[PDB]
């Protein structure tokens, strides 16, 4: 079958960045910004959080999209513990 | 079928055929199978006026009831359903014009189906001992 | 060599080997339709490949000759068995089937017409048990294409588009009958497979033409007779193993199996059209751009057709080869013992059984077999007499309690030099070791 | 962890157990034994 | 009137090659066959 | 594009199942003449 | 190319049925070349 | 094919255009030492290719199976030894 698929042997490159009261600029600049092309493949870790022994899932939100602005659609996946919200809109996108 | 999940509802081979499907509506599921398709052996003796009929590897019953229906005799044969021929496998000739193999032949006087031994041991009553 | 000896490693002690072989004398009687092959249930295919005219016509021509090829190869190859083949009407296998301790019933079936396809042996039963697609296991697989199952076997989709192997005009009981026949024919009277004397004799006089003396033949009979039966029972045990015979026998029916899996895989070839599928193709477009796209289908269709007559054609070439090296077989290993050194299997043959395999013939060479080895010192002529020469016949001079004897080439055995073991000559060859005492 | 790869039109080998279920793929270009599988159409191909 | 010839072209061509594949296979035969006849001339005819 | 490198396809293939039929009945003379040779071995060389 | 589907795999599959008939061709060449060859140890060609 | 030369071997464009010759599974060294071991069976004991006996003995008896008296045989074993050895280098000088 020929489709979309990774290519076996190449890298995968964990993207996830986790802050705690701080961001750099720099997380939000190449190669943390990266190009789409024709499509990309994504193996997300469920982040299982426990408060009060009870279960919490979480893990980064994606944003695919070209120029991130509100005269172009910007498709957003978001998690809602249990809930994917995938939205595509003209968000205006912050800055960081 | 257990194999259906929510969102597939046909089934292919490596070919790329369809081989099977889930009924959208009554959610019912089948295999398909190809219709049967299939040749006539038919014997024919410059001297008689008809063929003898040789559908291979098909019981006469599947052949009257999902082939054609004739009005020629049939029998079963190991072959498969032989019309217009007499079975006469009792009765042996060692040449055969019209071999249909595995030992048997069509003989023509009308025709008949008859085992084909072309070679003999010669036999002698002589003792063993 | 020492003054006028050599040294030589002479037999002691022997045993008998037997060898299979199976030689391919048939091959599976593909038929293909190329219409339906090509066209399968299109009108529209149908129409547009009536106008490529003879080139189905020269397909069914060529599979039709090969085919008639394989028919009167196998009709030869029966002759061969049956040749001069005379057995007593008294010859009933059920309660003889050894004789002089060698034991023929698992090579011997059931004899005459009256006992019905039972006439295949056992050691032709444990053979054919092995390999499904025999004659009869293709005519069940396509028997079992009308039966309802669920099961899609391959052969039942290649049946249905067209290709389809047909049985052979002798079946394989028929054959195994005349295996059994020709096998029989050198147990008993007349012996009309065994130069017309008994089994047993026969095979000792094979021994005996190796260079081996008659006293421990004749004395040795029991010990000769259990060997032969011991090497046919390894040979049938060796069937359990992985044979190499079992697995010539699997490879053609294997080869016949990816060659009609690699035509069928034609039908998914779209060389070049939008599709592979006649259906798509005549659901998609009209026959105008439909009719170019069906041309290149059939295009390829025929090509594949083509390329596999060649290739039938080439194998049909080999499987005659083959078919003409059995009959010499037979004629020359079996019903006879021809005077070719290693045409009947390697080593010293002492002679050679047939039974029947599926699509072809098992072989059963027995040799003598050497076990143990004494080096002596020979001489390969006297000089004795008047100067008058002497060379032993299919063996040695030996220096024996300081007395020249002469002994056999393939065993250890010192007689008296007499006139039956030497061959005369009025003047001595140089190097001859000189005996003036000798006669 | 967010591991991301590029995607591309690639051909691969999938093979799906009794019950539908994909258990594995081979990617046909990426090494010489994956062009050995894909030419057998294996997983395991035969010795040779 | 080239796109028809082209076609009776490819015709005529493979026709031709279907036909010097099948005399090269039947010629094997006719060599065999005649390797048999020398060798019973030299060994039925010419010697027993 | 595709148009001319099919002609061109159907060309080379033709070309390869030509040589292709052409070396399997060149093989079976050669298996043949070994046939030959060995005999040779066995019944002039080895034994006469 | 890939579109006319297993013409390719027909050809090599041919010629590696035709390169594996000659393997075997040679192999048997070559054991009834030394069928039965028993030397002695004690031979050395650069003197006898 | 990898050296550079100027020379344009056919066989090079042949196996650069996929077309090359393998060698045998046997290479042809293999063979002659198997024509050679086959060769010296017959000159020396235990004679395992020339029937069991020295090899002039085999020439001598083979000429006597022709019709020709042992006699003339034995008394010239010098000189059918010259015209076979003198045949075998007339074999050898045939190929120039
Ligand atoms: C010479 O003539 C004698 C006498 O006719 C033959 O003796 C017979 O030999 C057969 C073997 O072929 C014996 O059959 C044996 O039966 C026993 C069971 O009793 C079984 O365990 C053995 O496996 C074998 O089947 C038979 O009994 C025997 N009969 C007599 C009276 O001795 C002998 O075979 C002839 N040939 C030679 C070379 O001696
Ligand atoms: C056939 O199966 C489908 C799939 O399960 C059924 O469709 C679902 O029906 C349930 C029950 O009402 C709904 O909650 C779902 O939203 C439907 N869709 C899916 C995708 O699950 C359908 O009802 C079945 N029909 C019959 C006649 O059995
Ligand atoms: C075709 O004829 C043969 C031969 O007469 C039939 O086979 C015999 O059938 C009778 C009756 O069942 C048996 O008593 C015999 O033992 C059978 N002989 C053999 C050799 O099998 C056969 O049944 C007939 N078949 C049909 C369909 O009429
Ligand atoms: C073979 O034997 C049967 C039975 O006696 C006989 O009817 C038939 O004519 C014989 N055929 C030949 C060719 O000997
Ligand atoms: C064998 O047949 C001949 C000729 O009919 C007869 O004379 C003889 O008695 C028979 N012998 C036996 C043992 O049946
Ligand atoms: C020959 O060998 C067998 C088994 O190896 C043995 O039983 C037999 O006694 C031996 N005979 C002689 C004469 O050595
Ligand atoms: C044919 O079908 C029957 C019944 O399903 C089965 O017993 C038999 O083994 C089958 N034979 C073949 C050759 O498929």
């Amino acid at each position: 079958f020929t489709g979309y698929f990774p290519k076996s042997g190449a890298n995968f490159r964990d993207l996830s960045l986790k802050g705690t009261t701080y961001l750099s600029t720099l997380w939000y600049q190449k190669p943390f910004l990266s190009d789409f092309n024709n499509g990309i493949f994504s193996r997300v870790k469920n982040t299982k959080l426990y408060v009060n022994k009870t279960l919490y899932s979480e893990f980064s939100t994606i944003v695919i999209g070209s120029v991130f602005i509100n005269n172009s659609y910007t498709i957003v996946v978001q998690p809602h513990n249990g809930v994917l919200e995938i939205t595509a809109c003209q968000y205006t996108m912050c800055e960081y | 079928a257990v194999y259906y999940n929510s969102w597939q509802n046909l089934l292919y081979d490596s070919n790329g055929n369809i081989i099977g499907f889930k009924d959208f509506v009554t959610n019912k599921t089948y295999n398909i199978f190809p219709c049967y398709a299939g040749r006539v052996s038919a014997a024919f003796h410059q001297n008689a006026s008809s063929l003898a009929l040789l559908y291979r590897n098909l019981k006469c019953s599947y052949v009257l009831n999902n082939i054609s229906l004739t009005t020629q005799p049939y029998f079963d044969s190991y072959l498969g359903c032989v019309f217009n021929a007499d079975n006469l496998t009792d009765y042996s000739v060692s040449s055969c014009a019209l071999r249909m193999g595995s030992g048997f032949c069509v003989d023509y006087n009308s025709y008949r189906f008859v085992t084909f031994e072309p070679f003999n041991v010669s036999f002698v009553n002589d003792s063993i001992e | 060599s020492v003054g006028g000896l050599y040294e030589i490693k002479i037999p002691t002690n022997f045993t008998i080997v037997g060898q299979e072989e199976f030689i391919q004398t048939n091959s599976p009687k593909v038929t293909i339709d190329c219409s339906l092959f090509v066209c399968s249930n299109y009108a529209a295919c149908h129409d547009l490949l009536s106008e490529y005219g003879t080139f189905c016509d020269n397909i069914n021509s060529i599979l039709d000759e090969v085919n008639g090829l394989l028919d009167t190869t196998q009709l030869h190859v029966a002759d061969t068995l049956m040749q001069g083949v005379t057995l007593s009407s008294n010859l009933n296998t059920n309660l003889h089937f050894d004789v002089d301790n060698i034991n023929f019933k698992s090579l011997v079936g059931c004899l005459g017409p009256h006992c019905g396809s039972s006439s295949r042996s056992f050691f032709e039963d444990l053979l054919f048990d092995k390999v499904k697609l025999s004659d009869v296991g293709f005519v069940e697989a396509y028997n079992n294409c009308t039966g309802g199952s669920e099961i899609r076997d391959l052969l039942c989709v290649q049946s249905f588009n067209g290709i389809k192997v047909l049985p052979p005009i002798l079946s394989e009981s028929q054959i195994s009958g005349y295996t059994t026949a020709a096998t029989v024919a050198a147990m008993f009277p007349p012996w009309s497979a065994a130069a017309g004397i008994p089994f047993s004799l026969n095979v000792q006089y094979r021994i005996n033409g190796l260079g081996v003396t008659m006293d421990v033949l004749n004395k040795n009979q029991k010990l000769i007779a259990t060997a032969f039966n011991n090497a046919l029972l390894s040979i049938q045990n060796g069937f359990s193993a992985p044979n190499s015979a079992l697995a010539k026998i699997q490879s053609v029916v294997n080869s016949n199996a990816q060659a009609l899996n690699s035509l069928l895989q034609q039908l998914f070839n779209k060389f070049g059209a939008i599709s592979s599928s006649l259906q798509e193709i005549l659901s998609r477009l009209d026959p105008p751009e439909a009719q170019v796209q069906i041309d290149r289908l059939i295009n390829g269709r025929l090509t594949a057709l083509n390329a596999y007559v060649s290739q039938q054609l080439s194998d049909i070439s080999l499987v005659k080869f083959g078919a003409a090296l059995a009959m010499e077989k037979v004629n020359e290993c079996v019903k006879s013992q021809s005077p070719r050194i290693n045409f009947c299997g390697n080593g010293n043959h002492i002679l050679s059984l047939v039974q029947n395999a599926p699509y072809g013939l098992l072989f059963m060479h027995f040799s003598y077999k050497p076990i143990s080895f004494k080096t002596v010192l020979v001489s390969p002529g006297l000089c004795i007499s008047g100067d008058v020469g002497i060379a032993p016949k299919q063996g040695y001079f030996i220096k024996h309690n300081d007395h020249w004897m002469f002994t056999g080439s393939s065993y250890y055995y010192p007689e008296p030099i007499s006139d039956k073991n030497v061959v005369f000559m009025n003047t001595c060859s140089v190097n001859f070791t000189k005996a003036p005492l000798v006669y | 962890q967010y591991w991301v790869t590029p995607l591309s039109k690639r051909q691969y080998l999938l093979k799906f157990d009794n019950r539908g279920v994909i258990t594995n793929a081979v990617d046909c270009s990426s090494s010489f034994f994956s062009e050995i599988q894909c030419k057998t159409k294996s997983l395991l191909p035969n010795t040779g």
